[PDB]
């Protein structure tokens, strides 16, 4: 019943280092081992090691025990039963098969024959490994299309292009418009540059009540673009 | 008036009480006065001498203990003979403008001095004057008993006499004067008269004339 | 199974199952805490007398319990209640593995009562009954 | 430092006396000067002080009958006491006062306290209250064994208090004597100053007596001859 | 990966199906227990077995585990559609980690079909203003795991400049794709209509666009 | 698959409550010193070894304010002192009119006694400005200010008012809950909690303002409040390093014994033997302005970064603005302006000596009655004592907020004095009942 949530997305060079953290609250920290576990393409899911807050015994596996530095802090508690806490992971001389999705993962039972199992996982952070730069991305508006004209149902959206991180985040009025929203996964060009695009499904009728804007996010490039989507169309089918 | 006497054997040791005891922390003076001196400060905060006192007097330290201010004079001698007054000062009588009432010190059993006798007849200028008188010194003498008696011839003589009480002088010994004052038919009248001093110890007496 | 003596409330941390082998160390200390000897009540004894008896109330409170649950001689006893799924839904090794005494309590704090009248009446009262029935020849 | 005082010798009843008091060896402007007289069959009475300030305080005995001044061009300290009586007939001695200060505890408290200590005095002045005016003494030499004679000065008939006596100055001082005064009835005063003398220093040597009289207006020497 | 489990398996809607998952004795099951995880691509997994038959909390009867000594068995009975996705499976002792198997991908057969949703969106003016043309073909609502798209240009077949993404789960279990056409201004302003062509094995849709309106 | 519910008796569980507590403490024998109120007769044998638990894994909530163990000790420490001021002689017969003079607020007083001991005795004795006011108003005539308000008792001769160690212990059933955290705040989540029988040896200390013998914050001191924010509710504060402070009272006082009746005896200040000087207290200006320097630290640490004066007490009677305090018998009234005369921003010794007036009579925990005269002590008074807190106030309503920020001290409350001493302790009962479902069933009946 606790959450855990990792830093963000970064973008390192081969050869350098970085230190991913895994903030946690909602039960004691001190009570269950923090995992840490790795996906990549190559390989697939990995398992990197565990240690555990109460003790500071760490396990790693001999492919990371030359590599990954383990750390914990001390747990801030909140109730009896209740705790916050913090887990590093260090990870050197980074190289391009390295680049995947990292997990924290919480332990499963305080003692038995499987304490230290993953159960409650985070989000995920995103590591990206390249000698490429950071490039911003472009924003442009995908201009209302008809849906059903029938149905009186039409879809409009953003369209983001030329962006090397992967990690990207949209949202719609500030996050005060959720639903119908339909996010698109991103393409990987020859030129080893993202691109994506994200529509919202909403009634043809609405255009005199409710402001559509799409609020897209960037944390490498640490750049954010507030579009505003003109709602005329020029669909024939949604022009009747 | 009364004041305050002591006496104190020659060459032992004397202590002078303070007439004050004091209410509070103390700073006492002790001062010394001999008759027709300047008076000399012995003692100053109570424990300080100045420079030139001999080492035998000393006074009292306020060690916060319950002790009075004491003078004390190691091997007195017939020149300490003095008033010594105890200027007294705490912190709970005020300015104290009174310096006390001192004792007067006596020194005893110093040897006994014959005294020295010496008359002499009326001046010729104070015959033509129309005065005459007789004097009669009697210096140098240690023991305090004194007594002078006049003699017209072999009658002694009972008025005109004004002889001042003895006193001791620079040399510690004691000194008087005897005076018979005569008319100057009255001097030539008698054949003779004679200053005679009586002192514990013997007869003395000497003899003047007309001529 | 646990050897260690770590003292009163020593096991509170712990498991359940780790903190349910060490009940005789609970139970010595909960009813012995007498002042021997040496005491004069001038607004204290009122006050010290008073606590040493609402301590042995509330004790044979817990045993008036016990006495109603047929378990007045035994810590660990086991019963004829089932167990209501509504009271938790958490499985056998997610309770004895996992979660304390502590915060065990307070999850069961709303039904304590209601589990308290059925421990009295639907086995003990009712066992009582068959008791007297399988003797009863 | 060296005091000498200076006085009238006698004042008159409800007249106002007057004391000076010369120093020398020191400077005056750096001190505290104070006035102390003694009178017959009394002891030490402190009269009054001043300060370096040329500020004075008092004895309330006095009544505030008393003033003391100071005067740098001259170096000199002076005293006056208006309308007398015969109890101000005194000995009248100045010194230099030093201020001490005794400390029992804290200062800003004032645990403390202040004590002054005359180190320094002056040999005093002979000031006599009376109606009647300074009579000059007339002096008659008394004639001159032992291998010495003796040799005298009768000072008779003077009105106040003391009379200075000294032979030829410096050169007899070995052997003088100078006998204390007699009171005669008739309130006059008369002493005697002896001196012993070789008897061949007789018919060759000279010796005068320097009879002082300050009170009155006088001063007489006498030359002893046998 | 030495623990080998089954490439692929299919079941028909309410039955069940059976995932393997064996290796050799240096990981095998014998001494060493053996968990299960539903992990959706792009997403964060769930355990649903560990201790072999002993499932985690919360999950449903519908999952049971059961370990021989040369290999280890998932059974999934009363198949749904969030059933179907990527399993794995795991080798592990008290003191040492997880070592994750190969993957199995499991199949639903027998549900319904779903109509496909194409929507095609032509370069916008910002675009063209910026000199580069990007033609996006949008496909939502998936009954099959696959598509195949094909673009024309003047009902004529294009081949420059083509970028078609890999098939993803929508969160109603359906499926969705997009693909991209690059083109140069010219190329775009010297045809009369563009086309993006959807195949599936039981129906072709086309949808057309033209730089003149 | 069965589950069945399992009674377990004695697990560890406990619940806030608030329980009757009792004394403890070692047995002094004493013999000189017939029995000083704190050692008492015979309250406890204290236990050879103090036996503490810590309760790892454990944590808990403390709250310092809303705490029944200060309510308790205040009401033990009121009740301690009626149950002392009982058997000692009441000074019904003394309100006398007294002829005052001047011996400085220190004076004497002559007095014609009413006897039942032949019918009058005139007496005097060394009475100080605070315990007299006049009537005539023209210095003939003087009363004491309290025979107008209230009764009066003399305290016994032989009772000391020296604190001693006092452990307040839990009864059975019942346990204290002690929190180990160093940068403790005064209420929240201690993460180390061990459990004790009974707390530490407690000195009660009645103090004014600055807090004196207790105990030394580790590492880093600590700023305590219910609110920071709101003025109304005091700060106290608990330094790491203790400063030293030396009272004196040199008056080398002499003790006059008077007999009232049967029985009764009063103790009069006699003539002071010695000189007359005023009570102070030296404290080092050095280790004082360190400590000065620490507490402002840690005050900008809730006050932005540079935002702080000190100032003196301003408010409350003479009994509330002075740091008042017991030492050798004398009860002192200390003025506290050259200690709270600072100001700080921007982030030689002269030991600092306060003046200090005394009283004999007093009225404290703002007790309006039963009021005790203090027996004058022979001798003087040196006592040698280590202040380890502080007791401040805010003046409050402010134009420039961040501006500037003023502390003053006070004292509105004595129970603020067991609080600096009893933020770390906690009383909570155990119940020892919990049923928890197993695949365990007992022995059927049928
Ligand atoms: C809070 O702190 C403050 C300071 O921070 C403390 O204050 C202290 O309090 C005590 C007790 O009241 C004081 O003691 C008294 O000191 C008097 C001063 O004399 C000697 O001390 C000072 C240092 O304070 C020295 O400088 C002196 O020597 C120098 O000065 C003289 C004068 O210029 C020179 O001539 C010398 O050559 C030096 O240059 C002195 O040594 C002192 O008079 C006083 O009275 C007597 O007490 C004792 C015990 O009997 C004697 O030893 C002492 O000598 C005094 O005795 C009398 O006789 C001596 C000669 O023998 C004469 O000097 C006097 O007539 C004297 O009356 C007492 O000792 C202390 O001075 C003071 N310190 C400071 C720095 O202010 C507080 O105590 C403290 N609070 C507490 C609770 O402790
Ligand atoms: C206070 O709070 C924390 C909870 O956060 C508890 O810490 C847990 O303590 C339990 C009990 O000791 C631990 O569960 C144990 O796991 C061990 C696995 O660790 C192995 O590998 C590590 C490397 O990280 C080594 O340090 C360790 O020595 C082991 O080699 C098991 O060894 C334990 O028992 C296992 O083996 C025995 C036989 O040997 C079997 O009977 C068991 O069934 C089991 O297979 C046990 O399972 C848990 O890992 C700890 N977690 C953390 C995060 O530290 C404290 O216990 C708790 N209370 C107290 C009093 O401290
Ligand atoms: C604690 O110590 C302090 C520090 O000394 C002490 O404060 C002092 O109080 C007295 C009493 O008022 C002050 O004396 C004043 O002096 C000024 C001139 O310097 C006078 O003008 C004052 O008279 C006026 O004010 C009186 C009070 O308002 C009126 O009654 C009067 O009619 C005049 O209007 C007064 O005499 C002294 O100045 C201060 N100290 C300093 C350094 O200023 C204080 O009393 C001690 N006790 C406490 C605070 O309980
Ligand atoms: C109560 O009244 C009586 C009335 O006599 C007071 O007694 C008298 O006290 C004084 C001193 O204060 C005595 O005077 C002197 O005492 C000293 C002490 O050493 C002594 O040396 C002197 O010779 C002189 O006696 C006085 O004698 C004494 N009365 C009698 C009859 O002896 C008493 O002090 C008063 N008490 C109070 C507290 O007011
Ligand atoms: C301020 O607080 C500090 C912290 O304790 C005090 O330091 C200690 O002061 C005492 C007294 O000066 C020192 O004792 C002395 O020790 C030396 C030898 O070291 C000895 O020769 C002396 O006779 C005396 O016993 C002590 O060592 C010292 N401690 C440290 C660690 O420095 C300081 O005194 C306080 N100062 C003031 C003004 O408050
Ligand atoms: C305080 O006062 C007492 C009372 O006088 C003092 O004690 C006496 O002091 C004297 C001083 O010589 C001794 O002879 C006595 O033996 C002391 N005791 C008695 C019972 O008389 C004491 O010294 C004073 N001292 C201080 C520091 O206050
Ligand atoms: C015991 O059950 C009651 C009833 O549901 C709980 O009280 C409600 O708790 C919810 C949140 O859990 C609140 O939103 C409601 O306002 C509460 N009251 C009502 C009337 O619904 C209570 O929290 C439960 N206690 C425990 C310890 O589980
Ligand atoms: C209060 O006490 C004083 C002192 O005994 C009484 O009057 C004093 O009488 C003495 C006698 O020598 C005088 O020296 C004092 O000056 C007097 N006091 C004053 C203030 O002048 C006085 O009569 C007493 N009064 C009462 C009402 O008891
Ligand atoms: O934080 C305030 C102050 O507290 C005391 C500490 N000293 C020690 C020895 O712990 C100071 O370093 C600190 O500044
Ligand atoms: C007691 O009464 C008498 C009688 O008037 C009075 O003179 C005296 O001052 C009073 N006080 C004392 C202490 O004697
Ligand atoms: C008692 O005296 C005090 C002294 O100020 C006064 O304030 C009070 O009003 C008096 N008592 C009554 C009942 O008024
Ligand atoms: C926590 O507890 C341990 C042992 O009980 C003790 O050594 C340590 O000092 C404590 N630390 C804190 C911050 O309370
Ligand atoms: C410490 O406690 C006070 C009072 O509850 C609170 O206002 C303050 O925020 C706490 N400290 C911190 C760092 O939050
Ligand atoms: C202090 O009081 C203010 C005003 O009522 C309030 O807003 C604040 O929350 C309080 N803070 C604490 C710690 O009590
Ligand atoms: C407080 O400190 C911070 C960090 O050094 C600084 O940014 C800020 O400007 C400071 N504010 C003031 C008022 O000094
Ligand atoms: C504060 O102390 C200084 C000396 O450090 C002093 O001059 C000033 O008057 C004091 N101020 C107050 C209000 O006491
Ligand atoms: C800080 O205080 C000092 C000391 O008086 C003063 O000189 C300075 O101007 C003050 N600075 C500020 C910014 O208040
Ligand atoms: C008081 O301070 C002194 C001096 O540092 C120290 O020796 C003593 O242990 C301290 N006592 C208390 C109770 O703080
Ligand atoms: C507070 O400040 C404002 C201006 O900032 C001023 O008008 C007002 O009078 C001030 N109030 C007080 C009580 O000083
Ligand atoms: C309080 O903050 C204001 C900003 O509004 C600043 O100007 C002022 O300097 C601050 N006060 C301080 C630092 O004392
Ligand atoms: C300090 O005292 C002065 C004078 O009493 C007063 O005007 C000022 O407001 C006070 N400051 C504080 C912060 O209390």
């Amino acid at each position: 019943e606790g959450q855990l949530v990792q830093s963000g997305a970064e973008l390192k060079k081969p050869g350098a280092s970085v230190k991913i953290s895994c903030k946690t609250s909602g039960y004691r920290f001190n009570f269950y081992h923090i995992n840490w576990i790795r996906q990549t393409a190559g390989r697939g899911p990995e398992w990197m090691g565990w240690i555990s807050p109460y003790s500071g015994d760490k396990n790693l596996a001999p492919a990371f025990q030359d590599r990954v530095i383990m750390t914990t802090d001390t747990e801030v508690p909140v109730t009896s039963f209740t705790s916050t806490g913090a887990a590093y992971m260090e990870i050197r001389n980074l190289k391009f098969d390295d680049t995947g999705t990292y997990f924290c993962a919480k332990g499963l039972l305080r003692d038995g024959s499987s304490t230290w199992l993953p159960y409650l996982w985070g989000q995920g952070t995103l590591l990206t490994v390249s000698s490429a730069s950071t490039k911003g991305p472009s924003v442009f508006p995908l201009a209302p299309s008809s849906k059903s004209t029938s149905g009186g149902t039409a879809a409009l959206g953003c369209l983001v292009k030329d962006y090397f991180p992967e990690p990207v985040t949209v949202s719609w009025n500030s996050g005060a418009l959720t639903s119908g929203v339909h996010t698109f996964p991103a393409v990987l060009q020859s030129s080893g540059l993202y691109s994506l695009s994200s529509v919202v499904t909403v009634p043809s009728s609405s255009l005199g009540t409710q402001t559509y804007i799409c609020n897209v996010n960037h944390k490498p490039s640490n750049t954010k673009v507030d579009k505003r989507v003109e709602p005329k169309s020029c669909d024939k089918g949604l022009e009747v | 008036s009364y004041v305050s006497p002591l006496s104190v054997a020659l060459g032992e040791t004397a202590r002078i009480s303070c007439g004050r005891q004091a209410l509070g922390s103390r700073a006492v003076q002790w001062y010394q006065h001999k008759p027709g001196q300047a008076p000399i400060l012995l003692i100053y905060n109570n424990q300080d001498r100045p420079s030139g006192i001999p080492e035998r007097f000393s006074g009292t330290p306020d060690i916060n203990f319950g002790t009075t201010a004491t003078l004390t004079i190691s091997g007195v001698e017939v020149g300490d003979e003095a008033d010594y007054y105890c200027h007294m000062w705490d912190s709970r009588s005020g300015f104290s403008w009174s310096f006390g009432g001192a004792t007067r010190l006596t020194v005893l059993s110093q040897p006994k001095a014959a005294p020295s006798v010496t008359l002499f007849p009326p001046s010729s200028e104070e015959l033509q004057a129309n005065k005459a008188t007789l004097v009669c010194l009697i210096s140098d003498f240690y023991p305090g008993a004194v007594t002078v008696a006049w003699k017209a011839d072999s009658s002694p003589v009972k008025a005109g006499v004004e002889t001042t009480t003895p006193s001791k002088q620079s040399n510690n010994k004691y000194a008087a004067s005897s005076y018979l004052s005569l008319t100057p038919e009255q001097w030539k009248s008698h054949k003779s008269y004679s200053c005679q001093v009586t002192h514990e110890g013997s007869t003395v007496e000497k003899t003047v004339a007309p001529t | 199974i646990g050897a260690v003596f770590l003292g009163f409330l020593g096991a509170a941390g712990s498991t359940m199952g780790a903190a349910s082998m060490t009940l005789t160390v609970q139970a010595r200390n909960l009813l012995s805490g007498n002042p021997d000897w040496l005491p004069d009540m001038t607004v204290w004894g009122i006050k010290q007398l008073q606590a040493r008896v609402l301590a042995v109330e509330r004790y044979l409170r817990d045993q008036q319990l016990l006495g109603i649950w047929g378990c007045s001689g035994k810590l660990i006893c086991c019963t004829n209640v089932p167990w209501n799924s509504s009271w938790s839904n958490r499985n056998l090794s997610e309770i004895w593995d996992n979660m304390t005494w502590l915060q065990w309590d307070k999850e069961i704090s709303n039904y304590t009562q209601i589990i308290y009248g059925l421990l009295e009446e639907s086995q003990n009262q009712q066992e009582k009954n068959e008791q007297d029935l399988l003797a009863l020849d | 430092v060296q005091l000498q005082e200076s006085g009238p010798g006698l004042v008159r009843p409800s007249e106002t006396l007057s004391v000076t008091c010369i120093v020398s060896g020191g400077s005056i402007s750096n001190y505290y000067w104070t006035w102390i007289r003694q009178s017959p069959g009394k002891g030490l009475e402190w009269i009054g002080y001043i300060s370096d300030r040329e500020t004075t305080t008092y004895n309330p005995s006095l009544n505030s009958r008393a003033v003391i001044s100071r005067d740098t061009s001259k170096n000199q300290l002076s005293l006056q006491l208006r309308s007398v009586t015969t109890a101000d007939t005194a000995i009248y001695f100045c010194a230099t006062a030093r201020r001490g200060q005794r400390i029992y505890g804290v200062v800003s408290f004032g645990e403390f306290f202040y004590y002054y200590y005359m180190d320094v005095w002056g040999k005093g002045t002979a000031v006599t209250v009376s109606s009647a005016s300074t009579k000059g003494p007339s002096v008659f030499p008394l004639a001159p064994s032992g291998g010495t004679a003796a040799l005298g000065c009768l000072v008779k008939d003077y009105f106040p208090e003391p009379v200075t006596v000294s032979w030829n100055s410096g050169a007899l001082t070995s052997g003088v004597h100078t006998f204390p005064a007699v009171l005669q009835s008739s309130g006059l005063y008369s002493l005697s100053s002896v001196v012993t003398v070789p008897s061949s220093s007789l018919g060759t040597q000279t010796y005068i007596c320097n009879v002082n009289h300050k009170p009155s207006n006088t001063k007489v020497d006498k030359k002893v001859e046998p | 990966s030495v623990l080998t489990q089954s490439a692929s398996v299919s079941g028909s809607l309410g039955q069940s199906v059976t995932i393997s998952c064996t290796g050799p004795n240096s990981v095998c099951c014998s001494h060493k227990s053996i968990s299960w995880y539903q992990w959706p691509p792009g997403r964060a997994p769930t355990l649903i077995i560990y201790e072999d038959n002993e499932r985690a909390p919360g999950i449903s009867p519908r999952f049971s585990g059961y370990k021989s000594y040369w290999s280890a068995y998932l059974t999934i009975s009363d198949l749904r559609p969030e059933d179907e996705t990527t399993y794995y499976c795991c080798s592990y002792t008290h003191n040492s980690g997880c070592v994750f198997g190969t993957g199995t991908k499991v199949s639903v057969l027998g549900q319904s079909k779903a109509n496909p949703s194409v929507t095609l969106f032509p370069p916008s003016s910002e675009e063209l203003q910026a000199n580069k043309a990007t033609l996006v073909c949008l496909i939502s609502d998936f009954y099959p795991g696959a598509v195949t798209v094909a673009w024309k240009a003047d009902s004529s077949p294009v081949k420059a400049g083509v970028e078609t993404t890999t098939p993803s789960k929508q969160s109603n279990n359906k499926y969705a794709a997009s693909s991209y056409l690059s083109l140069t201004p010219e190329q775009w302003k010297s045809h009369r209509s563009y086309s993006c062509q959807v195949t599936h094995e039981g129906s072709t849709v086309e949808k057309t666009v033209a730089p003149t309106e | 698959e069965k589950l069945w519910v399992t009674v377990y008796y004695g697990v560890p569980v406990w619940k806030e409550a608030t329980t009757t507590l009792f004394c403890a403490s070692d047995a002094k024998a004493y013999d000189t010193e017939v029995h000083n109120v704190w050692a008492t007769h015979a309250c406890v044998p204290t236990d050879p070894n103090p036996q503490e638990v810590l309760l790892e894994n454990v944590t808990e909530e403390f709250n310092m304010w809303k705490n029944s163990m200060v309510e308790q000790m205040h009401e033990d420490i009121i009740s301690l002192w009626d149950q002392s001021l009982k058997p000692c002689v009441k000074l019904t017969p003394f309100c006398v009119t007294l002829n005052c003079t001047n011996y400085g607020d220190i004076k004497q007083c002559s007095f014609n006694i009413t006897t039942e001991i032949s019918k009058r005795r005139n007496e005097s004795a060394l009475f100080s400005k605070l315990d007299l006011e006049p009537i005539n108003n023209s210095n003939t005539s003087y009363r004491l200010i309290k025979c107008n308000t209230s009764v009066i008792k003399q305290a016994c001769p032989k009772v000391s008012f020296e604190p001693i160690p006092i452990h307040y212990c839990a009864p059975a059933g019942f346990a204290i809950l002690k929190c180990n955290d160093k940068r403790f705040n005064g209420t929240g989540p201690c993460k180390n909690v061990s459990t004790v029988q009974c707390t530490h040896g407690i000195k009660p200390v009645v103090s004014t303002q600055l807090l004196l013998n207790g105990s030394l914050a580790e590492e880093e001191v600590v700023i305590r409040s219910e609110n920071l924010t709101n003025n109304a509710k005091n700060i106290i504060i608990q330094l790491n390093e203790s400063v030293v402070i030396t009272c004196e009272r040199p008056n080398n006082n002499t003790r006059k014994r008077v007999t009232l009746g049967p029985g009764k005896v009063l103790y009069t200040t006699g003539e002071i033997i010695g000189n007359i000087r005023k009570a102070h207290c030296n404290i080092s200006k050095t280790n004082w302005t360190r400590t000065l320097e620490r507490i402002v630290i840690k005050l900008r640490e809730q006050f932005k970064n540079k935002t702080i004066v000190f100032n003196q007490s301003s408010g409350g009677d003479l009994e509330i603005v002075m740091h008042v305090f017991n030492c050798g018998g004398e009860f002192f009234y200390c003025n506290t302006t050259q200690l709270f005369n600072s100001t700080y921003n921007s982030t030689t010794d002269s030991i600092i000596t306060l003046p200090c007036r005394i009283k004999q009579i007093i009225n404290r925990w703002q007790e309006v009655g039963k009021a005790m005269y203090a027996p004058p002590i022979a001798g003087q008074i040196r006592c040698q004592s280590n202040i380890t807190g502080l007791i401040l106030t805010r003046d409050g309503g402010g134009n420039g907020t961040n501006g500037t920020e003023v502390f003053r001290p006070a004292g509105g409350d004595m129970k603020d004095n067991w609080r600096s001493e009893l933020y770390k302790y906690k009383v909570v009962r155990i119940e020892p009942l919990g049923i928890a479902p197993t695949k365990c069933k007992r022995r059927v009946v049928g």
